[PDB]
């Protein structure tokens, strides 16, 4: 039907929306815990350097 | 129709959950995976400097 | 201000008839019960057509036509010439549907 | 979108590759493979395809565009093979087929490529190329692929492949390194050049994203900061109310206003403030309560940074600075009440002469909104403290004004006006 | 009977549109909520602020005995957003008036003083 073929091409406008949302947030999450965690990664090497340092 | 209504709506929570979920255990696991590698790298760097001390031993 | 009177006015009217409507769980989209008689629905949907138009993001503006258990209204328009009658009839009462 | 349907009307059609199992056109030994790695439902086949080493897993696919003459044929076999590689879920993530001893043509691969766009050969390779986002690599040929005319033509120009391109360059700029490369590029000229015209939304939303991806690196943010864009996405914001450009909007000022260099760099709040006025809009945000406890922590945070801001443009030795410098503009040192209030007995400096730099200005100011801004310093001064008022009235500065009240600009009528209106108290 | 289903910013403009076509009708679908829940009571308070000025601003009018006709400009109906921030210039003139109105007095007593000051000598 027409009516069937609007609720239809309305699921595609929700199905935009799902994936939408997805690849925004999923992007959004990720590099803010990647560059979080690359301050952890300096802050342990940081110690580390310590560590290296007074030995040497 | 209405069955969508609640389809979509079980869609985008569990997804959104899932993501969430997945960042978190990944940072868990990620501190002490850098811990490791940090010690890894600084074995090898106190390994070089051990060789260059024997050297100028 | 004579003109920004009746601009005001018409925004208060249509936030007052947002509010006549159902904040959809489903999505940020909104949803509501609209009653009107059938001869002209496809002048509606072209009313929407011109609504969706306005906005760029090509909106389908569903209409979910279907029977429910309500009590249908009778206001069947006549005219301006028998105003004065209907008015009348009206006054004492008003009648059940299609009668 | 219409990416995503071919590449369905692909997955409805069928090739016969048992017909092509005498593959002298079709890399035959790799059809014979086809057998393997085809249902990959199961992780059964994807340990098939680590069975096949790559080299013999679609490694003789490997610059099968030019191995078939017949278009559509290659676009079926390459848009199934490729959408293959481009779900990429947990298939493969680890570059599989990439041919070690061959790795030298590993990226050099897209030469051949990245021609007969229209069979979409460019939209697999954009994120074929995703060896960089998720998988611990660097391209060598930067230049061939990201400055090469691949979509750097499409940039300032259908729409939906460029719109689902730049998406596959978000992926790319996920990498900090070619990020920075690309910062030192000047394809984000052109991505300015198109936010700041009018164009379709999507493809505004993803450019604005490509650019808060820009904000997570502070010495990038140091090279950017010289770019005056944010009162245009200001601007771009308060004219269109879609909630998700919003969002991402703010969370780049957050990133970018937040990485805090230094102070000079700080100052681009109080560039944000004057050259747009987000105050009101971010109130208006305020009020209409969201339940987006994201935003609503950042609407938190920045209102109470630029309220600090604020604080900190809000100071009588700014203003002693500003007016020695023969400088004055509309700013909240002009509106800011506490320095209007509480330090008017600190506007008798020494030997009156900020009054004095002020009475002199009532005559050698020929700009009128600096008189403008003259006019209402006076016209606090007089109606905060009446012997400063007669301070003015002994400086001879009242005649002076008077012309102001019948000064040409309107403006200048009513700032005189307004100043006397205070100066007639107890008179 | 039709549960009509719109965007939501489609739907604002979709509510313009029907509201001029002037055919339809609504059934509020949440009777045991009001507006404090809905959300949109922030607009409609605004609303009421932006009347409660217009009503001023009419009456200081009214005061100061102007004709006003209010002939034509029916059919505007605009919708933009910033429309809180046209208001905001429309209160801040109606301020500047209503601080002249004050200054104003203030200095008529202040004249009234000075001319019994100018009648004493």
């Amino acid at each position: 039907a027409l009516s069937d073929a609007d609720v239809q091409k309305q699921i595609k406008h929700m199905m935009a929306f799902i994936e939408q949302e997805a690849n925004e947030k999923a992007e959004e999450i990720d590099a803010k815990a990647e560059e979080e965690f690359n301050i952890e990664k300096g802050r342990l090497v940081q110690t580390q350097r310590l560590k290296i340092m007074e030995y040497y | 129709s209405q069955t969508q209504g609640i389809q979509q709506l079980l869609q985008a929570e569990k997804r959104a959950a899932e993501k969430v979920a997945d960042a978190r255990k990944r940072k868990a696991r990620r501190l002490k995976q850098a811990k490791e590698e940090a010690q890894m790298e600084v074995e090898q760097y106190r390994r070089e400097r051990e060789q260059e001390f024997q050297s100028k031993q | 201000i004579r003109v920004w009177f009746i601009k005001v006015r018409k925004m208060k009217a249509i936030y007052h008839t947002l509010n006549l409507c159902n904040i959809d769980v489903t999505q940020k989209c909104l949803i509501a019960e609209v009653w009107c008689p059938v001869t002209d629905l496809d002048s509606i949907q072209f009313a929407l057509r011109r609504g969706t138009e306005h906005s760029g993001s090509t909106v389908p503006s569903i209409l979910n036509r279907m029977q429910t258990n309500q009590t249908p209204p009778t206001y069947n328009k006549t005219n301006k010439f028998t105003h004065g009658f209907q008015n009348i009839v009206d006054a004492y009462g008003i009648g059940t549907y299609r009668e | 979108n219409i990416i995503a349907a071919k590449a369905a009307e692909v997955r409805a059609n069928k090739v016969n590759w048992q017909s092509y199992l005498q593959g002298q056109m079709i890399s035959a030994e790799d059809c014979e493979f086809i057998q393997r790695f085809e249902m990959k439902r199961s992780s059964e086949d994807k340990q098939e395809m680590l069975q096949t080493e790559g080299s013999q897993c679609a490694k003789t696919f490997i610059n099968l565009m030019t191995h078939i003459s017949k278009e559509q044929t290659v676009q079926y076999i390459l848009t199934m093979v490729d959408d293959m590689l481009q779900e990429n879920h947990q298939r493969v993530s680890i570059f599989f087929d990439y041919a070690k001893r061959s790795k030298s043509t590993a990226w050099p691969y897209f030469l051949p490529m990245l021609n007969r766009q229209d069979p979409f050969t460019v939209h697999m390779a954009a994120r074929i190329i995703a060896k960089l986002a998720a998988w611990g690599k660097e391209l060598m040929e930067g230049s061939d692929l990201n400055y090469y005319f691949n979509w750097i033509k499409t940039q300032l120009s259908s729409s939906q492949y460029v719109q689902c391109v730049a998406g596959c360059l978000q992926l790319m700029l996920r990498v900090n390194e070619y990020r920075f490369a690309w910062v030192e590029a000047d394809g984000v000229n052109c991505i300015m050049g198109v936010l700041s015209n009018k164009c379709g939304f999507q493809l505004q939303y993803q450019m604005i994203f490509s650019i808060w991806l820009l904000a997570f690196s502070p010495q990038m943010c140091e090279h950017l900061r010289r770019y005056n864009i944010i009162p245009v996405l200001s601007d771009i914001l308060q004219e269109s109310v879609k909630e998700k450009v919003t969002r991402i909007i703010l969370a780049a000022f957050r990133n970018f206003l937040e990485k805090s260099t230094e102070r000079e760099t700080r100052q681009e709040y109080a560039l944000a403030m004057i050259q747009c006025k987000v105050l009101k809009q971010l109130e208006n945000l305020e009020q209409q309560k969201y339940d987006d406890e994201d935003i609503s922590e950042d609407i938190k945070f920045l209102l109470e940074k630029l309220g600090e801001s604020v604080q900190d443009l809000s100071s009588f030795d700014e203003y002693s600075s500003e007016l020695k410098s023969g400088r004055l503009e509309w700013s909240p040192v002009h509106k800011s009440e506490k320095f209007w209030r509480e330090n008017a007995v600190r506007l008798n400096e020494k030997n009156y002469e900020l009054l004095k730099i002020l009475t002199k200005l009532l005559e050698v100011s020929d700009d009128p909104q600096v008189l403008a801004v003259a006019a209402h310093d006076v016209g606090e001064y007089v109606r905060h403290y009446p012997r400063g008022k007669r301070v003015i009235e002994q400086l001879g500065g009242k005649q002076l004004v008077m012309n102001h009240m019948h000064h040409e600009d309107q403006q200048v009528r009513y700032n005189a006006l307004l100043a006397v209106q205070k100066l007639m108290v107890h008179n | 009977l039709a549960q009509l289903f719109l965007q939501s910013e489609a739907a604002y403009c979709c509510v313009s549109e029907l509201g001029e076509l002037g055919k339809v009708q609504f059934r509020d679908l949440n009777p045991d909520v009001n507006v404090f829940q809905r959300k949109f009571v922030n607009e409609v308070r605004r609303c009421e602020e932006m009347d409660r000025k217009l009503r001023f601003v009419e009456k200081e009018i009214r005061k100061a005995n102007i004709p006003i006709m209010d002939t034509g400009e029916n059919p505007e109906v605009p919708f933009p957003r910033d429309m809180i921030d046209l208001e905001a210039n429309f209160e801040k003139i109606e301020n500047e008036l209503k601080e002249i109105n004050t200054n104003q007095e203030a200095l008529k007593r202040n004249f009234l003083e000075l001319t019994e000051l100018k009648f004493i000598l």
